[PDB]
């Protein structure tokens, strides 16, 4: 399933409120409400109170003359080679000039511009059609007369668009990303068509090359906004969609610890105070009884300097929780079986200056770490159903080898304890 | 004892800006001794050097009240140690500082620095 | 830009405050409709609401929340010597909204209050200049408007009543 | 802490200006992170976690609401089905490209 490609007709999609008119983005030291930097439709950059969402879509009319869509254009170039030349109108001397004066007529198919090519699109396709190589492309064109020509052009949210108005040292510089740049040209270019109200042949002699640059810039738009927005690891499709940022997280450096079973681990007081901030704020609101704001004040004072009462509160919290306030520990970069662990908090370190995370020695091999300075990441877990689901990630589950079904060697005794047991036995 | 031996110094430099809008708070001392930042001999307490309240003309009736106690929505600064040296750059005429009670400490320091410069010159 | 944490904390504080208002005077929706009696928001009125709950929280300005807040607030002062101010908060705003003058003798008496004197002491750094150009503290005394009560009544009283009771209200600040 | 223009977590400059006691810069989940979390047969659970933490504004808000009050010892979260911000912005990407959205 998923989000399916289809160049659905824009006319039934398009809405009158989102059709932008020609205007400069700025106006008298203020963003114009009619240009691409409109606040009427299109959000507010500094303010997030805009009830309308960031996913509003802007829109440009080209109904007068329909234009081939850029997305299928490359496919078009496949079905008909060098259609860029056919739409390229050099057959003109009034304004284009004599120039080369020698050109490839190719049966007068070339230098007819976009309008004529649209008029005889079927004939040109019949002229350039390979039943053995380009047949599939021509068939997919057959299923798609309705979508080849597009009458509406969309534009991204200005809040999504990182383009900003900086104040350069020379002067106020509208530092836009390149996107709207071409878009501006586009709309400025379309201005000429709605500027060219008067009818005369020489105008059309200039109007057709304007359509040529229209399609050229449309292809520019698609290629550019796919170059970086949705390409590579910088691209949006991999940076966020699969994995993203986490708001409840911390990271720390690990040190050995003894006197406890393998599963129990201890966390520094400061990081535990920050992670479960709202659990403590809840308990403190209940017990103090006053509103949550003064409770927030108390919690601030608590993280600022060591307090006995707050430590008692967290001790009660660890004692009385259903799941023991477990979390996920993962070791950058996780490339081995069970490189993530589901561990349960056992003790809060009392010493304020201590900031290292205690961990039992036997877990060193499974997560492939060392006390040399590795930085490991902790993700707390809250939902009870989540606790049950991630119970399969507990080290007790990893105790069985999913490879051979024997006792796991990574949880086997490490170096020093092997030595000591050897002394005891032999 | 050995760990007590491996003592190491550390020095930090931190700058704070005060505009016409934001004002300081009397974090240190009584009403008479208005000092938003510890003096040279003093040690920074509670890991906070100073703080500023964002004054507003409208919010002058509730938020600006209880100047001695910090409000929830303010801007503090965080450090540790003891003040070693202070350097102030002021772009405002001294008359305002004279009529500013919450700027007596900065005025005193400015006068001290100016006297030093006069003597050296 | 602005974190959601403190805002949601303020919202939950608002909700628990509404719960306490409901608990204290065994009120519900019907008495709420009686208290609003078709009235609408008054700017100086919501400003008073913000003053009274400044220590507790910041007002979100949601309509029904404000009206419940005034219900609790009005009754709260209804218990002690506050006599006329709750009557004014009961009234709706008349369309004569202006700023009448101040009885300077009463304001001088206000300055004479050692209570208000120690407030000035806590506002002394602000008092030394900001008040001298324009005292925001009593500026609202200039901003006095006219009210149109639901019980076919209008506000007509001496300013000593607010001079004293609102003084106590700043004592609650 | 402060969210970016995309309504997502992002680091800030408070730490350098000494406005934050701790560094407080969030961790991001990467390729093998999602992979290993999907080692367990709980893809719905992983999606729920991602939506509750950062992706969905409404879901994170309702998480804070439920979590603040209620029993501190027992947290019984309840999640909605509102479309996440990431999915909606991807929808904008596709529709403005000329692409579209059509499940099944």
């Amino acid at each position: 399933m998923g989000k399916k490609l289809s160049l659905i007709d824009f006319n039934e999609i398009y809405n009158e409120e989102n059709l932008i008119t020609r205007a400069n983005p700025i106006e008298n030291h203020e963003f114009s409400d009619d240009g691409i930097y409109s606040e009427r439709i299109f959000g507010s950059y500094n303010e997030d109170d805009d009830d309308k969402d960031i996913d509003t879509i802007g829109w440009i009319n080209i109904e007068p003359y329909y234009i081939i869509n850029p997305i299928l254009f490359t496919i078009i170039k496949k079905c008909i080679p060098s259609i860029n030349k056919i739409i390229n109108y050099q057959q003109s001397i009034d304004q284009n000039g004599e120039n080369i004066d020698l050109t490839e007529e190719i049966g007068e198919d070339d230098y007819i511009g976009l309008v004529k090519f649209k008029d005889n699109f079927d004939d040109l396709l019949e002229k350039y059609t390979d039943k053995k190589k380009y047949q599939k492309e021509y068939d997919f064109l057959i299923e798609n007369h309705d979508k080849i020509f597009i009458n509406k052009l969309p534009v991204f949210s200005h809040k999504l668009r990182p383009a900003t108005l900086l104040t350069g040292s020379k002067g106020k510089v509208l530092a836009f990303d390149e996107i709207n740049n071409y878009y501006n040209f586009v709309i400025e270019y379309i201005n000429q068509i709605n500027e060219g109200v008067v009818s005369d042949d020489s105008i059309d002699l200039l109007l057709l090359p304007l359509l040529y640059n229209m399609q050229f810039y449309a292809n520019n738009i698609l290629t550019r906004i796919i170059s970086e927005y949705l390409r590579g690891k910088k691209g949006f499709l991999r940076k966020n969609i699969m994995g993203s940022r986490i708001n409840f997280s911390a990271r720390n450096v690990i040190t050995p610890l003894i006197g406890h079973p393998i599963d129990e681990v201890a966390m520094p007081y400061k990081t535990f105070a920050e992670l479960y901030k709202f659990q403590l704020i809840n308990l403190i609101s209940k017990v103090k009884g006053i509103n949550y704001n003064e409770a927030l004040k108390f919690w601030e004072k608590g993280i600022l300097g060591f307090n006995q009462e707050l430590y008692n509160y967290m001790e009660e919290l660890i004692t009385k929780t259903k799941g023991g306030c477990t979390f996920l520990l993962n070791r950058n970069p996780t490339i081995s079986i069970g490189s993530i662990l589901y561990l349960k908090i056992g003790l809060i370190k009392k010493d304020y200056k201590d900031l290292t995370l205690g961990i039992s020695n036997n877990l060193l091999s499974a997560l492939s770490g060392d006390y040399d300075g590795d930085v490991l990441n902790i993700i707390p877990v809250f939902d009870n159903k989540m606790k049950e689901h991630f119970s399969l990630l507990s080290p007790q589950n990893f105790l069985v080898d999913r490879n051979n079904g024997r006792f796991n060697g990574d949880f086997d005794l490490q170096k020093d304890q092997i030595l000591g047991i050897f002394i005891l036995n032999n | 004892s050995a760990a007590k031996k491996l003592g190491t110094f550390s020095v930090n430099k931190v700058k704070v800006s005060v505009n016409t809008n934001d004002i300081l708070l009397n974090l240190y001392g009584d009403n008479e001794n208005y000092k938003g930042f510890p003096d040279i001999g003093e040690h920074i307490k509670n890991q906070i050097i100073a703080s500023r309240r964002r004054f507003d003309y409208n919010t002058a009736l509730y938020e600006l009240k209880n100047l001695n106690e910090m409000r929830d929505s303010d801007t503090p600064f965080f450090a540790d140690g003891k003040i070693v040296d202070i350097e102030i750059f002021s772009n405002v005429p001294e008359e305002e500082l004279k009529v500013q009670k919450y700027n007596e400490q900065v005025l005193y320091y400015i006068n001290k620095q100016k006297e030093f410069s006069n003597n050296v010159y | 830009r602005n974190d959601q944490g403190n805002s949601i904390i303020n919202e939950c504080s608002i909700k628990q405050e509404i719960a306490k208002i409901k608990k204290k005077y065994n009120v519900t929706d019907e008495v709420m409709k009686e208290f609003i009696n078709g009235r609408e928001l008054n700017s100086i009125q919501i400003y008073l609401v913000k003053i009274y709950y400044s220590n507790k929280f910041k007002v979100n300005s949601n309509k029904n929340d404000i009206f419940y807040l005034l219900y609790g607030m009005t009754r709260e002062l209804g218990e002690m010597n506050f006599s006329i101010i709750p009557e004014i908060l009961s009234c709706a705003i008349a369309p004569n909204v202006r700023k009448m003058n101040n009885r300077k003798k009463l304001v001088d008496k206000i300055i004479h209050s050692d209570k208000y004197s120690y407030l000035l002491k806590s506002y002394l750094p602000i008092k030394n200049i900001l008040d001298k150009n324009n005292v925001i503290l009593q500026l609202m005394t200039i901003k006095n408007a006219k009210f149109m009560n639901k019980e076919n009544k209008e506000v007509d009283f001496s300013t000593d009543h607010l001079a004293e009771e609102v003084l106590d209200m700043l004592l609650c600040i | 802490s402060f969210m970016n223009l995309r309504g997502l977590p992002a680091k800030s400059k408070n730490f350098k200006e000494h406005k934050d006691l701790y560094s407080k810069t969030p961790v991001r989940i990467g390729n093998m992170e999602i992979s290993n979390l999907s080692l367990t047969n709980e893809m719905g659970s992983i999606m729920d976690m991602l939506n509750s933490y950062s992706n969905n504004e409404t879901n994170r808000r309702e998480l804070i609401m439920q979590l603040l009050t209620g029993n501190p010892f027992d947290t019984n979260i309840d999640l909605s089905d509102v479309e996440s911000g990431t999915s909606k912005i991807l929808k904008s990407l596709f529709t403005c490209l000329g692409l579209s959205i059509d499940d099944v």
